[PDB]
């Protein structure tokens, strides 16, 4: 279950995080995830466990033990943990919380301690780190992006738009993009200026994506740097050319009748390693696989009694 | 049906609103403007039009919106950017005269008819006319406004009007008379013909039927000379108590100037001129004054002002400072005033006594400007206090009189202690300091002192505020003598009246350390209480008997001080006070919740230190003996057990066992279910069981609990109700009922164990809304008000509360309907339990999709559909809206200055019979609610989901936003009056428990929520370096009420989704 090829994970207000087979939507294990709704999942590079941000906690099953319980637990932090992301080198992991800190974890030794908090006035929505490992994003509910530097300790902050709250802000691979999304339904794309190895890493501004009327949710790019998705509460994630920034394909979830009031937001997605399908994670408490050309539902993950707001995907030799 | 009509109207109204429900269309908004112009509800319908401006642009040019806005000055200045970018176009020119003869732009509305007069338009040259001639009238122009009137029908009203006019000038006097009377007649035609769906024409049918009846008096000007001051003064009369918008009152002025030139009224057209400034058209006022003047737009404006007509010149000195040229106008003021004091001592030769007088009193209003200009033109230092104070003081000389003049004096002087001691309080934050300062602050303590007397005298029913501010100059300054003498002189002075206004800021200083101030405080309060005691016997009695010593001792002292003098009033109300207490908590009902706090304390807490200080006063409590049946039955059941449950704790107490202590649990619990069993049943409470005494009671001289006022005949309590109804809630509160003396019935809430001081202070607070808003002319236009109620404290933990009639909570209305309706009552909180089983903990970005969800699965209507299903009518039902949103809205905005929070469906009311909505709990006072741990308030005040939809359709851009403004147009020009009662019981002694509970020195605190109410106040109160104007402020207010992330966050019970 972390032995077969493909990891997929699946969770939210239904108190388990389930495992799925990518290929035919078999759900394999499932595991008990009690007295918190999941905020955010995330697969360690490592491919050894999987990690849960939630209520003042980040709970961590395994992957290779295939049965059992948390590994680790993180607690002593009050208000949720919102985002989570991890470094290359297996030992580090980043959350952005409710109580308006990015924290540094240790995971190879003891301390519900963190290394290292960095304070914001705002509530931290999303966490994420700069491909080269020496910068993190950091996107907060006052609508001001941070970009802090893991060495000089540096912070610098870029409000765009913002009086509005900025939602989650991703970074492409090659690290020649960053996106950020806000609660408008704004995605901003800034060119970036690879100052690294003695750094500057500046952020240029590009466009700014009308991607939604309503919240957007999340943003990501392929592992391509081809595309870039967008999860909204218009129950809507709009895939854009990086070439264009037009819309190449939409997946919705939108009744067939207006009298319906619509049954789920699109809360998360993760684009498969080849960046050829999509999965996405919806509060109607299935997942789903879409084919990111033809815009089909090549699968429907059902299994949960309660919402989704969760993906992890993993693709890795 | 003439009532039958609007019944139709109004039953219409409700299903033409509820079409709108279904799909907002411009055929539906057509009928609908329309339909409230018919009910003559003008505002309403301009939301109306609001909500058609933000969703259809679609009448289309700006400049058509401007106009249908009434908004002349905005339409103009669109049409010239619509024609200059344009052409020609035929209709674009109509619109931009319309405006042109609205703005009373004659100058340009003539020029454009002749300058453009192709107008091979056949109608352009019909509607053409009408206008270019009143503009030829006001412009004198008489030949051009015969051409323009042999163009005009004399089918048409307006026809046979300007005829009459013609005829008036050139003396044709039985020409103009038969005119006069066909253009009634052809009016009085076309009052049916538009049966209705017509303009502000049945309105402005008033302003044309009004000009006739004045047209007509114009001709008894021109032959009867005998009454030359007969029909001016009607005209006068008929002018200041008129309320007629700007406009209309040009027109009414040009038929009253074919006979008065305005040199001989003078009067007249600076009171126009007057109001042209305050409605804000001052480029019209100028005009007038202008005239007036017989000089210059001051075109030569290096220049002096001429001096030539004293009272116009300060019209226009003030025109220009509320214009822009405002260093400019402080300017003039100096130099007229030096050059009126001239005019003054010099020119009066005896025989000239009126002149200087009234001379004098213009001379008073300057300084009182010069003052107020100079504050805001460099504010408040060390080079300025001496100057204001300077100006203020010659306005104390020239007026004597005038509450103003010595108004301003005691307040500079007052502010001038502010600032010193401000000053001085930074010195401090970084000996011959002190005594510079004492002799500073002394300095402008007694002046102020002074000053404040006086103007209370001359204000007398309307003085609060200045009240007030006596006693903080009282109270906090510790009596130097000076001060001391000047309080006992003014006191001399000032009427007893004055001081009941006051009278619990007082008591809450009964105890006060200071020798000197106390000793007033007592006298005064004597004599307070030898002319109306009943104004002091409730509140002393609190008083008397208090655990604080000096409290309660000094308290007796003036109630011994009123036996000399009431006695059996003191006696009755003694007595009264006492039963009722006793009746509020019953010997059971303590027990209850002793044994639960003393069992959380051992069983719980390890904790016998506190839980013996639980039990022992419950025990000394009954030591005294049983007094009433109630107290004996229970004695019986319950005595026994108990006074041997303490011989057990007393028995650990010297042997530290805890065998000992475990035998006296045995017992507690026993007693414990008992009582508990029997909780449920106190549905009832009779009053020969309870307290015999109080049944006893028969024509008492006492008065029923808060009915006494001066002025009104005293009210006693004849008899008491020998049953009293147990509320069965958490604080089973009873609903005693009394009788009056006059005959009619009093019922109150006897309630347990709230502190009800707070709620009092808030009933205080809106008294003087209440007042603010019923001078207003435009709130008392509308009727706003805030319903209050009685509240009349027996002790710490006891008080009575006024039972309003007609009134359900906002939650027994919604519980019904949803039963009748067969709709579970918890319906929207078990959906988003159901979608969100740990809702509470969720990421605001999750929360408002359960919420959202909810609200999407459930009726808003409730509500609304309920209060139309109650209705007996249509027009009962509208009025009844009326009433509610305009209630709603006041509140809205006076809670969110008192940072009223806590307002869930069980915390407001709506009367039935009105409609009128009520607030009671005054607990969560000031930013408190919100600055709470767990489950904040992000809102300002209820602006719920269903609240919304009860009002009108274009709800929040009708009605409610209007009342907004004008009610807290009202709270900043009164803010000091506000600010001095919020004030008064932030720093209130016995008051300032309620912000230490932010923990589950106060010097600085206090400061904060003061300075939170000034900000709100002074628009301060979003963006510290913004001073947001009340429009913007309301805008942004309601923003905060509705926002769904606001909403979710609210702690369930609240009901943001009601
Ligand atoms: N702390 C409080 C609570 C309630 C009241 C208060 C005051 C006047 C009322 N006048 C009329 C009505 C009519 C129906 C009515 O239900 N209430 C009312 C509302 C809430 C709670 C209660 C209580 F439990 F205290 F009895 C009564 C009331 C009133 C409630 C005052 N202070």
């Amino acid at each position: 279950v972390g032995s077969d090829p493909v990891i997929l994970a699946t969770a939210g207000y239904d108190h388990t995080v389930r495992f799925w087979q990518a290929h035919s939507g078999i759900c394999t294990r499932t595991v008990q995830h009690q007295d918190s709704q999941v905020n955010a999942l995330e697969v360690t590079p490592d491919r050894s466990m999987i990690a849960a941000a939630g209520y003042q906690h980040i709970r961590m099953y395994d992957l290779n033990s295939n049965n059992p319980n948390p590994i680790i637990s993180y607690d002593g932090v009050n208000k949720n943990i919102a985002s989570v992301g991890f470094h290359e080198d297996g030992r580090w992991m980043y959350t952005g919380g409710e109580d308006c800190t990015a924290r540094i974890w240790d995971l190879r030794s003891r301390n519900l301690q963190c290394q290292r908090i960095f304070q914001v006035n705002a509530p931290i929505n999303c966490v994420c780190l700069h491909p080269n490992q020496a910068e993190l994003i950091v996107g907060d509910q006052s609508g001001a992006i941070h970009i802090w530097d893991l060495k000089t300790d540096h912070n610098e902050q870029l409000i765009p738009e913002p009086e509005v709250s900025i939602t989650s802000a991703h970074i492409d691979p090659d690290a020649s993009y960053m996106a950020a999304v806000n609660s408008t339904g704004n995605c901003y794309v800034w060119n970036l200026t690879g100052g690294i190895g003695d750094e500057v890493t500046q952020l240029i501004p590009k466009t700014k994506i009308p991607a939604h009327t309503r919240y957007a949710l999340q943003c990501r790019f392929s592992p391509d740097s081809t595309l870039l998705a967008t999860c909204s509460a218009d129950q809507t994630c709009k895939i854009w050319r990086t070439s264009n920034f037009s819309l190449m394909t939409e997946l919705s979830i939108k009744s067939g009748n207006p009298g319906e009031s619509s049954r789920g937001w699109m809360w998360g997605c993760a684009f498969s390693g080849d960046s050829q399908y999509i999965v996405t994670a919806s509060s109607d408490n299935l997942a789903r696989l879409w084919c990111v050309e033809t815009g089909e539902i090549k699968r429907e993950y059902g299994g949960h009694q309660k919402a989704v707001v969760c993906l992890a995907f993993n693709d890795s030799v | 049906e003439r009532a039958a009509k609007c019944r139709a109207y109004a039953k219409a109204l409700h299903y033409k609103e509820l079409e709108f429900q279904k799909g907002p269309t411009p055929a539906i908004l057509e009928s609908l403007i329309s339909i409230n112009n018919k009910l003559q509800q003008p505002e309403a319908a301009a939301g109306v039009l609001e909500y058609a401006m933000k969703h259809f642009g679609e009448l289309e040019i700006q400049a058509t919106w401007y106009e249908k806005l009434h908004e002349w000055e905005d339409a103009l200045v669109a049409y010239d950017k619509k024609m200059d970018t344009n052409k020609d176009d035929p209709e674009l020119m109509l619109g931009r005269m319309r405006c042109l003869e609205a703005l009373g732009e004659w100058g340009q509305l003539h020029q454009q008819c002749c300058e453009k007069w192709t107008l091979v338009n056949d109608e352009t040259q019909a509607k053409m006319a009408r206008m270019a001639a009143a503009a030829a009238w006001g412009l004198g122009q008489w030949d051009s406004m015969e051409e323009y009137t042999c163009m005009i029908p004399r089918d048409t009203h307006d026809g046979a009007f300007y005829r009459a006019v013609l005829a008036l000038h050139q003396d044709l006097f039985s020409l103009a008379q038969q005119c006069i009377d066909k253009a009634r007649d052809l009016l009085d035609a076309e009052l049916t013909a538009m049966a209705g769906e017509s303009y502000s024409r049945a309105y402005g049918a008033m302003v044309s039927c009004h000009m006739l009846s004045e047209l007509e008096e114009v001709i008894q000007y021109k032959l009867v000379p005998e009454r030359r001051e007969i029909i001016r003064q009607i005209w006068w009369e008929r002018l200041q108590g008129c309320q007629r918008i700007v406009e209309d009152w040009q027109k009414i002025l040009m038929v009253r100037s074919l006979v008065v030139s305005p040199h001989e009224d003078m009067r007249t057209w600076l009171k126009y001129a007057s109001l042209c400034g305050k409605s804000g058209r001052l480029a019209l006022a100028h005009k007038t004054l202008v005239l007036l003047l017989g000089v210059d737009p001051s075109r030569q404006l290096d220049h002096p002002l001429p001096t030539v007509h004293p009272q116009v010149t300060y019209a226009y000195m003030k025109n220009m400072w509320k214009s822009a040229r405002k260093i400019d106008a402080f300017q003039h003021m100096q130099h007229f005033v030096q050059t009126m004091q001239q005019q003054a001592q010099h020119a009066i030769a005896t025989e000239d006594q009126q002149h200087k007088q009234e001379l004098h009193k213009l001379m008073a209003r300057c300084f009182l400007k010069l003052g107020e200009w100079q504050l805001n033109l460099q504010g408040i230092n060390e080079s300025t206090i001496p100057k204001v104070l300077q100006y203020y003081s010659a306005a104390t000389e020239h007026d004597r009189s005038w509450y103003k003049a010595w108004h301003a004096w005691a307040v500079m002087n007052f502010e001038a202690v502010l600032h010193y001691k401000h000053q001085n309080q930074a010195r401090d934050e970084k000996k011959k300091v002190t005594e510079d300062l004492s002799k500073t602050l002394l300095m402008y303590t007694v002046p102020a002192v002074q000053g404040f007397f006086r103007s209370i005298s001359l204000s007398r029913g309307n003085n609060l505020q200045d009240t007030l501010r006596v006693l903080t100059l009282w109270f906090d300054y510790g009596h130097w003598p000076d001060v001391n003498e000047a309080l006992v002189e003014g006191v001399k002075a000032i009427q007893i009246d004055t001081w009941l206004q006051v009278i619990p800021q007082l008591i809450a200083r009964i105890d006060t350390p200071r020798p000197l101030v106390g000793r007033l405080i007592h006298q005064l309060l004597t004599d307070i209480g030898r002319y109306h005691p009943q104004a002091l016997i409730y509140p002393l009695t609190v008083a008397s008997k208090s655990t604080t010593t000096a409290r309660h001792n000094a308290a007796n002292k003036i109630l011994k001080n009123m036996c000399e003098h009431s006695n059996t009033l003191v006696q009755q109300a003694m007595m009264v006070s006492e039963e009722l207490i006793r009746v509020a908590i019953l010997w059971h009902e303590m027990w209850h919740e002793g044994l639960e706090e003393a069992s959380r304390l051992y069983f719980g807490e390890r904790n016998v230190k506190g839980m013996f200080e639980v039990l022992e006063p419950l025990h000394a409590m009954m030591e005294r003996g049983p007094q009433t049946l109630k107290e004996t039955s229970f004695n019986q059941a319950y005595g026994r057990d108990l006074m041997e449950a303490q011989e057990w704790c007393r028995k650990y107490m010297k042997s530290g066992n805890v065998k000992d202590l475990t035998q006296a649990w045995d017992l507690y619990y026993h007693v414990f279910r008992r009582i508990s069993k029997q909780l449920p049943q106190l549905t009832s409470l009779e009053l020969q069981y309870v307290s015999p005494k109080l049944l006893m009671c028969r024509d008492l001289e006492l008065a029923v609990p808060g009915t006494y006022d001066p002025n009104q005949p005293i009210i006693r309590i004849q008899s008491i109700a020998p049953s009293l109804q147990v509320i069965t809630s958490k604080q089973r509160p009873r609903k005693l009922t009394l009788m009056g003396s006059n005959g009619h019935e009093f019922v109150f809430l006897l309630k347990g164990h709230e502190d009800l001081r707070q709620d009092e202070r808030v009933m205080q607070l809106f008294g003087l809304v209440n007042t603010l808003l019923a001078n207003d002319p435009t709130s008392l236009r509308k009727n706003l008000s805030i319903q209050r109620y009685a509240v009349i404290p027996l002790s710490t933990n006891s008080g009575l509360i006024g039972w309003v009639p007609h009134c359900d909570t906002l939650h027994a209305l919604i519980r019904d309907y949803r039963e009748k309706k067969k709709i579970l009552l918890n319906i929207e909180h078990r959906i988003m339990l159901r979608m969100a089983p740990d809702y509470d903990h969720l990421t605001l970005m999750q929360k408002v999709e359960v919420f959202e969800h909810a609200v999407n699965n459930t009726a808003g209507d409730d509500l609304a559909k309920l209060l139309w299903l109650k209705s007996p009518s249509s027009e009962v039902w509208f009025d009844r809206r009326t009433n509610y949103t305009r209630s709603l809205a006041v509140m809205s905005m006076v809670g969110y200055i008192l940072g009223l929070g806590d307002r869930h469906p069980s915390n407001l009311m709506l009367d039935r019979l009105s409609g009128k909505i009520l607030h009671i709990d005054f607990g969560d006072c000031f930013e408190v609610a919100m600055t709470r741990e767990k489950f904040p308030e992000k809102i300002p005040f209820r602006l719920t989901r269903m609240l919304t939809n009860a009002m009108e359709v274009t709800g929040l851009d009708g009605n409610y936003r209007i009342t907004c403004h004008t009610v807290m147009e009202v709270l900043r020009e009164h803010k000091d009056s506000v600010m001095a009662v919020l004030e008064a019981f932030v720093y209130d002694p016995l008051l300032n428990w309620r912000l230490m509970d932010t923990n589950t020195a106060l010097n600085k605190k206090a400061i904060q929520i003061i300075n939170r109410v000034r900000d709100k106040l002074t628009g301060r109160d979003f963006s510290h370096d913004d001073t947001l104007d009340v429009p913007t402020q309301v805008e942004l207010l309601i923003k905060q009420a509705t926002s769904h992330e606001n909403l979710c966050q609210c702690y369930i019970g609240w009901c943001p989704f009601w």
